[PDB]
This record gives structure tokens, C-alpha cells and sequence, in this order.
């Protein structure tokens, strides 16, 4: 499907309501496996089961390993933009 | 299983 920007709101007592699955080392982008309900995902509206997080905040995570996009996704505070990708 | 390791976030 087309390239999406999404914003998600997120406070700093929550994490952002997802779960991921894949990375590079799979093979796989990381791709978004479930969207918890009335968590922040959820809340914001425009993230998807099954879209494929291309970047966060500028950080791309086209290359990024599991782990890496972990760390990297849940360093991210408040305002935060994604670019994703329903495939 | 997920097919591949899956994190929660």
C-alpha cells in the first residue's frame, strides 16, 4: 500500500501498545503484530496489525535488526512520528 | 509461536 505518516501521543508512564515481530536478521521488516487495545497505538488511530514500520522519528528501521528496533522504538517520548507500510 | 521472535512495546 501507499507510505503513511502516522502520529502517535504517547505518555511517559506507558509503552507504545504494540508488538513487533521480524528484523533484518530474519529477513522480515519489522512488522507490527498486534495493536493492544486503549494503548497508545491503539488510541491514535492509524497504526495497523500487519503494517511494517519503515521509520520512527527520522530513525529508519528498513536495516534493523530485533533487538536494535526495540531499543530504538522505546527510546522515543511524547510526540512521536512513524512511517509505515501495509503490505 | 510467532513465526519469527516477537517483543512487546
Amino acid at each position: 500500500g501507499p507510505i503513511r505518516k502516522v502520529l502517535l501521543l504517547k505518555e511517559d508512564h506507558e509503552g507504545l501498545g504494540i508488538s513487533i515481530t521480524g528484523g533484518k536478521e530474519h529477513g522480515v521488516p519489522i512488522l507490527i503484530s498486534e495493536i493492544h487495545p486503549g494503548q497508545p497505538a491503539d488510541r491514535c488511530g492509524g497504526l495497523h496489525v500487519g503494517d511494517a514500520i519503515l521509520a520512527v522519528n527520522g530513525v529508519n528501521l528498513r536495516d534493523t535488526k530485533h533487538k536494535e528496533a526495540v531499543t530504538i522504538l522505546s527510546q522515543q517520548r511524547g510526540e512521536i512520528e512513524f512511517e509505515v507500510v501495509y503490505v | 509461536n510467532s513465526r519469527y521472535p516477537t517483543s512487546i512495546i
